[PDB]
């Protein structure tokens, strides 16, 4: 039975421990998310569109490329508007008709991204600084965020330093759109909503409840390996929530 | 020995886990124990078709999907045995002639779908196991049909745009599609596509605003959110009819899902360039006369990043690559 240690606000192990949820065992496939969003595989010309077939006619200008073309000031002619009347000609969208497969792949991708989050080399490859993090997956005791513990911004920021998230939060401080920093995953039913009010103040860190986990946060830009801070309450439910959907 | 149907299920699970290589192996062995005369030949060939599509082997995919048709020419077999209408729709897109050949395949696919829809509805008034399940199944089927009609619309605005009854056929397709799936964003997206080419810009905007209102508020993984390639087409429509502000939001979400998408970096950069031109012309009447400069700065960042990913991926859209350069050089000259 693999288990993960839980840390207190002080930054040291509280002696307690949690069962490592099974989802972290899922096989890591680096380009699964990119695959879900791909048009035609290994197409380098127009991957999101079926190529235009001119037949015995002459191909329109805008065909075979993604670039906009010059256009005449706006206010039979229908076919002419299509070929040379538009900045962007109409295109045959590349449609992946086997929907259920694609849907299943999204589901697995979520598990695969969760697993990737608990692999230090993948996190560093995504540019997170995690050399100071004591353990992955990183689990904090929910007692440290039970209610108005980290409602204050000073208390939340102090918690991240002691847990080792400091260097990654400060990284962001150099030079909305903050998938670069750590993701705080919490259980709404037990941890509450107060902690969000404290973390929202901090730049870089992102907030999200366990039930509302998506690939945008777990795999920014379609790259697996998000730095995640779990609350003890969140870890326990985590295995049930993924199986629920 | 083992039942081949179990092998089909195994390969499907493997495919759904992104393990395409092993799926092809298991799907191959499966079909060998089924053959062309087998009960599950259609479903097996369909699966082998899906797999080779995901592999990027289009020519293998065409042969498998074609063989599936020869096993189930009218599509009357249950989806579980014969594969379903999917094989017709893929042959339409994979058609090397395109044009009339694609429409013919699409029509065959639409025919199968319409019959299945009608069958589910008869099964609805018949005492169902679950009314909710059937309505859901009907919805899914009507959406696939709507998307099929839209696919035909796009052939008539490209391959067969020289046809005299091109506009008439498109008008008939979008009326039926809005009838069967008025809640589906792609139908209204396609309505806008037609309108633009009809020089009906305001109605195009109206249609696009409607399609967006059906998904922009959804969570990013919800089945109601249109597929990536469909949202690329959307961005082109949005820049076309001067809704760059909306295009900016759509392009930012897309990059949050795949930041190795050359064409999306370009579209986002171009959308921001166009937006900057407008703000700049209105600069005299605007409150922030310098706002356009920041808008063009981000345009430059998107386009720089486009060329960067362009090189890294060894992209082959030369014309898009050269235009991105022109746009950057242009922004530079104007500071």
């Amino acid at each position: 039975r693999p288990t993960v240690t839980v840390f207190g606000a002080d930054g040291k192990p509280t002696g307690a421990t949690e069962v490592l949820p099974k989802v972290f065992s899922a096989p890591i496939r680096p380009d699964i998310v990119k695959h879900v969003h791909t048009g035609m595989a290994k197409n380098k010309r127009q991957p999101y569109a079926v190529s235009e077939k001119a037949g015995h006619q002459t191909s329109a200008e805008s065909w075979g490329t993604g670039r906009a073309v010059a256009r005449i000031p706006r206010v039979g002619a229908f076919g002419n508007m299509c070929r040379s009347g538009r900045m962007f000609a109409p295109t045959k969208i590349w449609r992946k008709w086997h929907v259920k497969i694609n849907q299943g792949q999204k589901r697995f991708a979520t598990a695969s991204a969760l697993a990737a989050s608990a692999v230090a080399p993948l996190l560093m490859a995504r540019g997170h600084q995690v050399s100071t993090v004591p353990e992955v997956p990183l689990v904090v005791d929910s007692a440290a965020v039970a209610g108005d513990a980290v409602a204050k911004t000073a208390a939340a920021y102090k918690l991240l330093k002691a847990i080792g998230a400091g260097p990654d939060v400060e990284k962001v401080k150099k030079s909305h759109r903050q998938r670069r920093g750590p993701l705080i995953v919490y259980s709404p039913e037990h941890d509450g909503k107060e902690l969000v009010k404290g973390f929202r103040n901090i730049p870089g860190v992102e907030t999200c409840p366990v039930d509302a986990l998506n690939l945008l946060q777990l795999a920014p830009g379609g790259h697996l390996g998000r730095f995640i801070v779990w609350t003890s309450a969140a870890i326990k439910q985590l295995d049930a929530v993924y199986e629920s959907k | 020995s083992i039942n081949p149907k179990e092998l089909l299920d195994r390969a499907t699970t493997l495919l759904e886990e992104g393990d395409i290589e092993t799926a092809a192996k298991v799907a191959r062995t499966a079909y060998e124990h089924i053959g062309e005369n087998g009960r599950h030949a259609g479903a097996a060939l369909t699966l082998l078709g899906q797999i080779h599509v995901e592999l990027g082997d289009i020519d293998a995919a065409r042969n498998y999907y074609a063989a599936a048709v020869k096993v189930d020419e009218d599509g009357s077999l249950p989806e579980e045995l014969g594969g379903g209408p999917e094989k017709f729709l893929w042959l339409a897109q994979l058609s090397e002639e395109g044009g009339h050949d694609s429409v013919a395949w699409f029509e065959r696919g639409a025919t199968v779908l319409r019959a299945q829809i009608q069958s589910l509805m008869d099964s609805l008034e018949q005492r169902p196991l679950s009314r909710g399940q059937v309505e859901a199944a009907i919805a899914d089927k009507r959406r696939r049909l709507a998307e099929t009609l839209c696919a035909v619309v796009e052939v008539y605005m490209t391959d067969l745009s020289w046809e005299d009854d091109a506009e008439q056929r498109c008008e008939a397709l979008i009326t039926e599609a809005t009838m069967i799936a008025p809640e589906w964003p792609e139908t209204w997206q396609t309505v806008a596509n037609v309108r633009i080419s009809q020089e009906r810009t305001e109605e195009a905007r109206e249609a696009l605003r409607r399609s967006l209102g059906l998904w922009t508020h959804l969570p990013p993984e919800d089945p109601g959110v249109p597929p990536f390639p469909s949202r690329v087409s959307l961005v082109r429509l949005l820049i076309e009819v001067d809704m760059e502000e909306e295009a900016l939001e759509v392009t930012e979400r897309l990059i949050a899902e795949d930041d190795l998408s050359v064409e999306v970096w370009y579209l986002g950069g171009y959308a921001r360039y166009r937006l900057g031109e407008k703000e700049r012309e209105a600069s005299g009447q605007a409150s922030e006369p310098e706002a356009w400069k920041d808008t063009w700065r981000s345009s430059r960042k998107w386009l720089r990043q486009c060329l960067k990913v362009f090189e890294a991926e060894e992209y082959e859209d030369e014309r898009l690559g050269e235009h991105a350069k022109e746009l950057i050089a242009s922004i530079i000259g104007e500071l």
